């Protein structure tokens, strides 16, 4: 395409119990 | 404010909030006066632009 | 109830517990999965979702918004320079996405401005109607005696006419009923007349204009009130000048001629008029015809015609295009340390940031959603303007007007009854009735009416105003009564030129979908039906003088999405005060001449900070101070952007590029611009830029992509790149083939199969496995598929039709007697057969030829630099054959274009990587390295 | 009741995008061109007695 | 003779029809008109309106 | 809000605010808003959009 | 704000 591969880390979302939280650098 | 019919003067019972009644921000209560006759104010000048609603800003 | 509280009873009700599929019995978990597609149980169990309670927000006093006032500013003559000190505190992280300028000032638009297409004064009036006005002439006069002739109407009744004029009111008893006479100032109002269609007879009074006021047709006539009672009379010129308490109002009385008529020795009034001098004007109309040569008051200046002025919409560009210098010399921005002072922005002249940002928001949301914050509203046209789809009008029922009483013309009738029948229409014997009145108003036969084909004249009107007016000025002529500016870029010249309505009428290219041939080279983002432009114009207001407040974002790619860490930094940017460059027009007239002006008072910088916890903000500060966590961006249109002239009426463009490395080269794109519509960047002021319509160069609103007929590529000066025998024309591309005899044309137009394949592999990325409509996200506003419009029409075969006579515009007639002669003026002529379009349908159809073409608007042609013409990776396969088989080669490209009668440019884009990469190694320090691959700066100097 | 047709001139606020001042305190779902309402009106037909 | 001249204009459009989703056709959020769902021979109401 | 007032009112809940989410606020007109605690309002004279 | 979350 016209240039767009300028994307995120190809992580996935962090695992949790009760749908959400924050773990930072852990 | 309002009352008498069987009363004398000075409030009591359920409040109609609006901090310090006749709060600045828009007043039809009493005429304004712009800073040194320059038309910049963060508020209404006491013009009827809210008789039928519409704000203004130059 | 509601009695339970605190954490054990919040995990009992699943406000703050574990998810369903952790608290459910594990038999029901697998049952739910088993049955899921035909009996879902997902909506029956509540899932908790808790916000993080610590280390995501500070509890310290911190603002979420900061306004940086200028530390220095200087206004130039056409630039405004504003510096700031942008500070980021410790444990605060700033994003440059959320920074934007606040610009306030006063904008003036010339008297060219007119955000409407009608007239605001009158407008129900006939365009030939002249007002009530008197004039002086000698019609048999001599000496200093001039006959005074009044044309007018007196609409309201009276009771008497005396020396005090009309007498209409009456006073109550207090010493009889006194007459009340109408006030001179306003009382015989022009809006008050009879309320019945049954006459009020008696006396009549009205208003009139002096002969001191010049005649102007009633249609756009306006005179300001001079009373609070809506009188229009001007004050008399006294001793003390124009200020007096008197008004210039006189009374002129008239009666019906004859001595027998009215008195024998008296000639008492029947009509009275309050003549008055006024401040007559035409604020939005112009006189399109007059027999005279001087505007005054005359019997022949009753006959005048009027037409509204051209709609002209003025307002700031699509995303505030051209309101900041990007890609410029000596007007470069600054973002730098505060101690370091070394600039961390480099702007090149072979970058096109403004165009690039259009293409970014193509791809990162819709451009059909308007946003009033950043002024988004994309230029567009209605596709019933640009391509004329025509189908005639459904008009199979006559439509009529009827008199107000609806009984036509009535005449006197007395009653009669037979004396005693005997049969006969005179032989039964008839005699007068005395119980039936004489003078009954009966109408024999059908009631009076006049036919109008409404549907016909509703599409006649529209078709003229959206097409005919926007024809080139080679089809226009100046009226024989007015003179226009020498300059052709003046509004006054543009609305003064008159176009015959017969050039484009609802009776040519009928039943065809076909843009007109003189409308293929007219920019179609310069019309009043551009609804992006209309939106921007009316988001400022409806008057010339507009104090404004606008919020304008950063667009430069390096710092657009940068996260600026703690430190103090110098930010500086320059803003253009050039009216042409910052205001779009719907006619593209030169606004500098017209009288637009702009100035800035107060420019500030906003910033918005996420209120991150200090602990978590300093963990991220430390991490992004690492040399492996460097922030890297690229230009969306990462390219070298170059222009090359095309001479006037020239058929080829010879393009040659020196020996250059082509390591990591991507495709090319190309489009054709016009020289006058393209401003020169790399200059603070371009004094020869006299355009102000939609700039195709920066707005991405191209429209001359359909004039290309070939392009060819050569490397080494000896090898054709499309020459590995991959095409039906095996050494070049052909875009249009005109004269096809191998059946290479496809898609029901003149465009080759070869090029259709190429431009479906460069976008959709499929054409080797059949052509299909691309998905909804594979095509966008600027994608190829949406703007590709094949079209065809038949016209008479001028060699194989043996009764072909070439008749010119003058000698064409059609709607004879019902439309003006080559002018938007009143009807002329007689009912007569037409002779204009030749039949192409039904019996007696003429022999015809087939003409076929396409339009591509808002699309740049692109050819990928990939062996198979589809890219399966941004770094092409032939970009990586230039790491082993490269040493620099020449590239020569040849192009064949249609002749243009004006100078044009070719815009060739050489698609590269623009790496903008930036690192902070310490607080208040910022560093960068900017590198590009096949075309790059610093490749022959340090 | 009649209203003057000159109180909405059709040449008032011309070339502006702007709602009228006495129409900001008027419910705009009590209009005849409310197209949800006219849908449900005519899904019961044109007669009184349905 | 004078009532030959009169004028007329049509009556205003008025579209009547049931509410958006049948809003207010069932009591909700009322007590005394409160809904009921419960077992038989227990009568423990599992609809509690506020 | 009595008519002609810029005094619009809450100075009420002295609750415990555990698990509180946001607020949402809008202004209505009195004669457009029925009572749902009453079973019939002999005073609701508006059938427009509620 | 105003929401419902479920399996």
């Amino acid at each position: 395409d016209i240039n767009f591969s300028s994307l995120a880390p190809r992580h996935g979302t962090r695992p949790f119990m009760g749908t959400w939280s924050d773990i930072g650098t852990s | 404010m309002s009352g008498s019919g069987s009363f004398e003067g000075g409030v009591f019972s359920p409040y109609l909030t609006g901090r310090l009644p006749s709060w600045a921000g828009v007043r039809q209560n009493v005429m304004g006066s712009t800073v040194d006759g320059r038309p910049v104010q963060p508020a209404n000048s006491s013009t009827l632009t809210y008789a039928t609603l519409s704000s203004s800003s130059v | 109830m509601a009695t339970p509280s605190m954490l054990p009873q919040w995990a009992y009700m699943h406000i703050a517990g574990q998810d369903a599929s952790e608290y459910l019995s594990p038999g029901l978990v697998q049952f739910a999965r088993a049955t899921d597609t035909y009996f879902s149980l997902g909506n029956k169990f509540r899932n908790p979702t808790v916000a993080p309670t610590h280390d995501v927000t500070t509890d310290r006093s911190q603002r979420l918004t900061l306004r940086f006032v200028p530390v220095d500013r200087e206004d130039n003559t056409y630039s405004y320079k504003v510096r700031y000190t942008l500070a980021v505190g410790d444990n605060r992280v700033l994003d440059m996405a959320s920074t934007y300028f606040d610009i306030r000032g006063v904008l003036d638009r010339g008297p060219s401005f007119k955000p409407y297409s009608g007239t605001a004064y009158n407008s129900l009036a006939p365009k030939g109607a002249p007002n009530s006005s008197q004039w002086e002439q000698k019609k048999a006069g001599n000496g200093d005696t001039m006959e005074t002739h009044t044309f007018g109407v007196a609409p309201m009744g009276g009771e008497n006419i005396t020396i005090d004029g009309l007498q209409i009111g009456t006073d109550a008893t207090a010493d009889q009923d006194k007459p009340i006479y109408a006030d001179k100032t306003f009382q015989p109002e022009p809006q008050v007349g009879e309320e019945n269609w049954q006459e009020t007879e008696s006396f009549y009074g009205g208003r009139a204009l002096k002969k001191d006021t010049s005649m102007k047709p009633c249609y756009g006539s306006y005179a300001r009130p001079t009373n609070v009672k809506g009188g229009q009379a001007k004050l008399k010129v006294g001793a003390d000048g124009v200020p007096t308490k008197e008004f210039d109002i006189d009374l002129a009385f008239f009666d019906t001629p004859g001595g027998t008529v009215n008195g024998q020795d008296e000639y008492k009034a029947d009509i009275v008029m309050y003549t008055e001098n006024t401040y007559l004007e035409t604020p939005d109309t112009h006189v399109v015809y007059k027999p005279g040569k001087d505007d005054a008051s005359s019997e022949i200046n009753l006959v005048q015609q009027s037409m509204p002025n051209r709609p002209n919409y003025i307002g700031f560009r699509d995303n505030f295009i051209g309101l900041m210098y990007y890609n410029s010399t000596g007007n470069m921005g600054v973002l730098a340390g505060q101690a370091s002072q070394l600039n961390a922005v480099v702007d090149l002249q072979d970058r096109n940031t403004e165009l690039s940002y259009q293409l970014l928001l193509d791809s990162l949301g819709d451009r059909t959603r308007y946003f009033s914050m950043w002024n988004q509203a994309v230029d567009s046209y209605d596709p019933d303007v640009r391509i004329i789809e025509n189908h005639g009008v459904e008009d199979e029922l006559p439509n009529y007007c009827f008199p107000l009483d609806g009984s036509g013309t009535n005449a006197a009738y007395q009653g009669v009854k037979v004396k005693n029948g005997n049969d006969g229409d005179v032989e039964s014997e008839w005699e007068n009735d005395d119980t039936v009145a004489a003078r009954n108003q009966l109408c024999k036969g059908n009631i009076f009416a006049m036919e109008i084909n409404l549907q016909a004249n509703l599409w006649r009107s529209f078709l003229y105003s959206n097409v005919a007016l926007y024809l080139p000025d080679s089809y226009k002529y100046t009226p024989a009564n007015i003179t226009l500016p020498t300059n052709t870029n003046t509004y006054d010249y543009m609305n003064g030129r008159v176009v015959p309505p017969s050039l484009v009428d609802a009776y040519i290219n009928i039943g065809a979908r076909w843009s007109l041939d003189p409308m293929d080279n007219v920019n179609p983002f310069n019309h009043h039906r551009n609804a992006g432009l209309r939106y921007r114009s009316m988001l400022l207001g409806n008057g010339r003088y507009v104090p404004f407040h606008i919020q304008v974002p950063q667009k430069f790619f390096a710092i657009k999405s940068l996260l600026l860490l703690p430190g103090s930094y110098t930010y500086e940017w320059n803003f253009r005060k050039d009216v042409n460059m910052i205001l779009q027009s719907s006619l593209g007239n030169d606004l500098r001449t017209d009288g637009a002006s702009i100035s800035f008072t107060s420019i500030n910088l906003y910033a918005t900070f996420f209120p991150m916890a200090h602990n978590t903000a300093s963990t991220l500060e430390a991490m992004l101070r690492n040399d492996t966590n460097d922030q890297s961006f690229n230009d969306y249109l990462s390219a070298a952007n170059m222009l090359y002239p095309i001479p006037a009426n020239a058929t080829n463009v010879p393009i040659s590029i020196p020996s250059r490395n082509w390591a990591a080269f991507r495709g090319w794109s190309f489009t054709r611009l016009k020289t006058k519509e393209t401003p020169s960047l790399g200059s603070g002021f371009d004094p020869y830029f006299v355009y102000s319509g939609s700039i195709p160069y920066l707005d991405g609103t191209f429209y001359l992509n359909h004039t290309f007929k070939k392009v060819s590529i050569t490397f080494d000066s000896s090898v054709s790149w499309p020459g590995n025998d991959r095409l039906l024309t095996p050494n070049e591309f052909e875009i249009k083939r005109t004269v096809d005899g191998e059946g290479y044309n496809v898609a029901q137009c003149n465009m080759t199969k070869d090029w259709f394949l190429v431009q479906m592999l460069a976008h959709y990325n499929i054409g080797y496995q059949g052509f299909y409509v691309p998905e909804g996200y594979k095509d966008r506003m600027y994608s190829f598929f949406r703007n590709f419009q094949p079209m065809s029409r038949q016209v008479v075969d001028e060699v194989n039709y043996k009764d072909y006579q070439a008749v010119t515009l003058a000698y064409q007639h059609n709607n004879s007697g019902f439309v003006g002669y080559l002018a938007p003026t009143m009807r002329q002529g007689q009912p007569y057969p037409a002779n204009y379009p030749y039949p192409l349908i039904g019996k007696s159809a003429v022999t015809s030829v087939t003409q076929k073409k396409f339009l591509c608007d808002r699309v740049m042609w692109r050819i990928p630099f990939s062996s198979n013409f589809m890219s399966m990776g941004a770094l092409t396969d032939l970009g990586q054959n230039m790491l082993y088989a490269n040493s620099a080669h020449a590239l020569d490209m040849n192009f064949e274009v249609d002749p243009m009668d004006e100078s044009t440019l070719l815009y060739v884009v050489f698609e590269v990587f623009d790496v903008v990469r930036v690192h902070q190694p310490h607080r208040g320090v910022i560093e960068a390295v900017y590198l590009r691959t096949p075309f790059s700066a610093g490749n022959a100097t340090t």
